[PDB]
């Protein structure tokens, strides 16, 4: 019952910003959590950051301070703002939303993905 | 018509065995549960509901909702506290949800002024805070509303915060299940 679309990845150097957008189109009151989460290489997905719908933030220990989450007025659009990036978050980000049956419990939506890297320099010899 | 005076009927929100409940909390869904009903055509006149709320030795046996609410309406039908009163409305409330987050549970269609009976209206409810109207919800199912295409309206499947009943074959089904009869107005 509700549709996702995010963007906003590409390639950064250490130190570097980006900003993810995403936009849910559909039911949007069934939307009870609207969040990042990122799966790298071999690892697990996990969450990046989330918002409620009455507004309460979570984020990642390893984000919290560098990563900003934010929902426009309208409420269809989430945003990511990501600085003071590390290679440690090269990831596939994709944005979630949970929906909630009062007797069925949550549901998942995912949007496709969007990569983010992260580079740093690797010295070598000659 | 319009009954010589208003029914009283109980609605008996017991606290799970093992539960911590913060008096604000369930206040509220029991406050939005009540107007929920008296909302609809008038039922103030039809029906005074004595929301009671005490405790059980009763817990869930897992997460699982669906056992569990079949072991609380299992556990009043021998409560002492309880004897007399088969004929009316039984919540088991805890803080948190069940398994994967459900929210509540309740017997379809259960509850009718006339031949209520074996505690059959039953059900259970969240009390958390982020989660308005769960105990609303579920007595709407008790009284034998069925989920909605409107995502506004309390009885929309999913979990929206909403709060009021706006469907009118609901609001219909409930005021008949409490006495009510359309000749009689709002
Ligand atoms: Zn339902």
């Amino acid at each position: 019952q509700v549709q996702l679309q995010e963007s906003g990845g590409g390639l950064v150097q250490a130190g570097g910003s980006l900003r993810l957008s995403c936009v849910a189109s559909g039911i949007i009151e069934s939307i009870n959590t609207f969040g990042w989460y990122r799966q790298a290489p071999g690892k697990q997905r996990e969450l990046v950051a989330d918002i409620s719908r009455w507004g309460s933030t979570n984020y990642a220990d390893s984000v919290r301070d560098r990563f900003t989450i934010s929902r426009d007025n309208a409420k269809t659009t989430l945003y990511l703002q990501m600085n003071s990036l590390k290679p440690e978050d090269t990831a596939v980000y994709y944005c979630h939303a949970e929906t909630i049956g009062y007797e069925s419990g949550a549901h998942d939506y995912w949007g496709q993905g969007t990569q983010v890297t992260v580079s740093s320099h690797h010295h070598h010899h000659h | 018509a319009v009954p010589s005076e208003p029914k009283t009927v109980y609605v008996i929100c017991l606290r799970e065995n093992g539960s911590t409940i913060y008096p604000n909390e369930v206040s509220a869904q029991m406050q939005d549960a009540a107007n929920s009903v008296y909302a609809v055509h008038g039922l103030k006149r039809y029906v005074n509901f004595h929301f009671v709320l005490y405790t059980t030795e009763y817990s869930c046996p897992s997460g699982d909702a669906k056992e569990g609410l079949e072991g609380f309406t299992a556990s009043l039908k021998s409560n002492p506290k309880a004897e007399g009163y088969d004929d009316q409305i039984y919540f088991l409330i805890r803080w948190g949800t069940w398994d994967n987050k459900i929210l509540g549970m309740s017997w379809f269609n259960s509850y009718n002024v006339n031949t209520a009976s074996d505690f059959e209206a039953s059900g259970m409810s969240t009390t958390q805070l982020m989660y308005p109207g769960v105990m609303a919800h579920e007595l709407g199912h008790i009284l034998g509303a069925e989920h909605t295409d409107n995502s506004k309206d309390l009885m929309y499947a999913t979990f929206t915060g909403y709060l009021s009943h706006l469907s009118e074959k609901n609001m219909d089904i409930i005021a008949k299940n409490l006495g009510w009869e359309a000749a009689d107005g709002d």
